């Protein structure tokens, strides 16, 4: 009837493992083989069991939230569409990771700022920096025909915030398969990865084609902090001042100068050109992605 | 009705009797959770702890 | 950037060396594309530990081999049938898992291949 | 107009401070005093916008997960109820906080723990305790006033229980609890290594308990004995949520949510009871929903 | 902990009765102590509070001016000087350990719903 994949409770810049996923799905209807190294490391594979049309679901995962930016996530994005799955198909599902949140802090120094006591990143605006959340992991879902990886559906993720808000955005969709799956801007607040881009940068969310694990937080911030936040698995970008962009067919901008108040943009979602459209995309993700399966009749 | 589509979708097969009509009709139409598309998860969340309340369950 | 070579007309039961170059650079490939059918894949290997995979088509027939100082793999096919008549083509290549499909690694990227054809 | 408030970013057993409302609040409608210290630190003062009946959502907060026991928190509960509330009437808000995750773990070997490789608290059990790996259980979120000299509670919405560290191998929401009688004791959770939720009155007999209004709400900390295994464990949420063990610690409420008496590596901390004010009119029955930290809405009716 | 008030009694329009009420067994967190009282029929109402430290004093507008609070640390007593007595002043007079959220904000019985007898005031 339904299969439900999930992250296999992992968290963070990097994907799950073999025994994370088979504890995670013992005594439910999902069996999944989980990439161990390389490129599709903590990309489940799944065993289409027969012919028939399915609907799947994708979610990609929310971005962080800043140190003084938290009112709510960028949630990540739901799309769905029907597929007519042939006999012995197999599906290659990543499930996107949540931004890392600026707090509470990942040291004495950036739980300070958390706290609100220090000022020290907006007073110096060697640059100091820090505060903002990583970009989440969008959800792919993927299959290899005729010698290459196929994109299915991607489910964008959120961009992390800021650092700071301000004292006082419709989902994005490419459903062609010849759009270039590249990265978002971005600087020392890393840009979301895509399908194929290439990371300029540590901080970058990387691409499916790169492994697809979260950009690490800025290294000027961990200078300053001794901490900052990482982008989630699925291409989420890392945090500095200004937040990560979000993962995706196309990943989401970061601002290009770290500005204190700039959130990261989010991913670009994808829908197959053969599958039927179910639901339009929608950003409902609190935390990490996920996909659901069903039989649809 | 794209709203209901999408509910359906994240709550599934769900019944609620006719003493919970009021209880339906205040989740679904007179909060933030159920008029806000962001939320809808949220909705389905509650709209399923109804359900499955002594009083709607009947 | 690959260059395939090595292709050309031959009978059934001929036989032909194909060659491949890269540049920049775990694993590399052989995939075939006939009239009317997909790509499907023939033969990988391994640059370090020349560890091979083979489609049951061509299993006992075809032989891969690289020369990792040249960037260089190839492809023996001896005993070669009209069903294997295809342009081959070049790639690095990665899988999933054991037993799982074998893809190109460069998504999208592919060469000009060679012509292989086989008269009956 | 509507008036939201939040953990004004706090996350743990610790409530909020001035400065952090502060920033959380600034260009809103909302404007609070936070308590400084004591019994009340923590606590948001609203006063109210003038007289009229005002329709208040409460919402607890979630628990923890458990390091091999994480498809799902247990949700904080949403209540909600209409108060005719007059002039010069001030409201007291707690916002209860998440019950810590066991993962990410806050040392190396609870990181271990999480990615599923060790078993040895497992193996330690079934045979200088070995424990850990649970969740603590969620704060609820208080609503109350000052009247005749009384702290007088309006609204307690439930926290959830945390996660126990394991889950049975074969497993494929219990409802929600509710009290509405204003005598009725405000007593505290069940527990041991784990510690149940804090009531409205109850006392915290461990450092694990969640402790209640009348000591301050801070959520429970971690068991020691897990702290000595794994150098660190999930604490229960501001507003007496239970602190972790193995087992799950208890949801905070007017009543506290049990949490097991002997560690038990499969048992879940329960949730909270809510509580609805037999004088208001109820708007929406108890619904467990809330997936992350607790927070109150106020619009006029 | 324990807390028990006497001076109450009956008395005409205007003079004075002077409350106490003694503490045993302190919680060395409570620093303040109030007066309450309940007329009949009518709900419980604040008086006035003081701190034990400084003998600071907050005092409700019926009894400002007329009432003084005062205390003494060493013994642990607390005293309400009732002046210029009125009838409507008739209640039962209770004392608590009491706090209050933040300056300004009302005062509460620290030891929710403990309360004494009181002491019987009748004008
Ligand atoms: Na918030
Ligand atoms: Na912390
Ligand atoms: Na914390
Ligand atoms: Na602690």
């Amino acid at each position: 009837g339904s299969w439900l994949f999930s992250t296999c409770g992992a968290s963070g810049r990097h994907g799950p493992t073999q025994t994370q996923c088979d504890g995670a799905y013992a005594g439910t209807s999902v069996v999944v083989t989980v990439g161990a190294a390389g490129q599709l490391r903590g990309v489940q594979l799944w065993r289409v069991p027969g012919p028939g049309q399915y609907l799947i679901s994708a979610y990609g995962a929310a971005g962080g939230k800043g140190a003084k930016n938290h009112l709510s996530r960028a949630h990540g994005v739901f799309v769905s569409a029907i597929f007519s799955l042939g006999l012995g198909e197999s599906l290659y599902i990543l499930v996107g990771q949540q931004g890392e949140d600026a707090c509470p802090g990942g040291s004495p120094e950036s739980q300070l700022v958390c706290l609100g006591e220090s000022r020290a990143v907006e007073e110096h605006a060697r640059r100091w920096a820090g505060g903002g959340g990583g970009g989440g992991g969008a959800t792919y879902v993927f299959r290899v025909r005729a010698g290459e990886l196929e994109p299915l559906l991607v489910a964008a993720g959120g961009g992390g915030r800021a650092y700071l808000r301000p004292r006082d955005s419709p989902e994005k969709l490419e459903n062609r398969s010849e759009a270039p799956g590249s990265g978002g801007r971005g600087g020392a607040a890393g840009g979301g990865g895509g399908w194929t881009s290439r990371a300029p940068s540590p901080q970058a969310g990387r691409s499916l084609q790169e492994g697809a694990e979260g950009g690490q937080g800025c290294s000027e911030a961990w200078a300053t902090l001794g901490w900052a936040a990482a982008g989630g698995f699925g291409g989420g970008g890392g945090a500095c001042t200004a937040g990560g962009g979000g993962g995706g067919y196309r990943g989401g901008d970061a601002s290009e100068t770290d500005n204190l108040w700039a959130d990261g943009e989010d991913g670009v979602s994808f829908i197959h050109p053969s599958s039927e459209l179910f639901l339009q995309p929608l950003a409902v993700t609190e935390n990490h992605g996920e996909v659901e399966i069903r039989r649809h009749g | 009705n794209l709203k209901d589509k999408f509910i359906k979708h994240f709550t599934g097969p769900v019944t609620f009797s006719p003493e919970c009509s009021k209880h339906f009709h205040r989740l679904y139409y007179n909060t933030r959770e159920c008029s806000t598309p962001a939320y809808y998860k949220r909705c389905a969340r509650l709209l399923t702890r109804l359900a499955v309340s002594p009083l709607c369950s009947q | 950037q690959l260059q395939e070579s090595g292709g050309g007309l031959v009978q059934t039961g001929g036989s032909l060396r194909l060659s491949c170059t890269a540049s920049g650079r775990l694993a590399m490939g052989w995939f075939r594309q006939a009239p009317g059918k997909e790509r499907e894949f023939v033969a990988a290997i391994s640059w370090s530990t020349g560890i091979t995979d083979y489609s049951d088509s061509v299993k006992g027939r075809f032989t891969m081999s690289r020369d990792n100082a040249k960037s260089t793999v190839y492809l023996q096919m001896n005993s070669l049938k009209p069903e294997d008549t295809a342009v081959y083509y070049c790639a690095a290549v990665d899988r999933h898992s054991p037993g799982s499909a074998w893809y190109n690694r460069n998504f999208g990227s592919w060469g000009q291949g060679t012509q292989v054809t086989v008269s009956s």
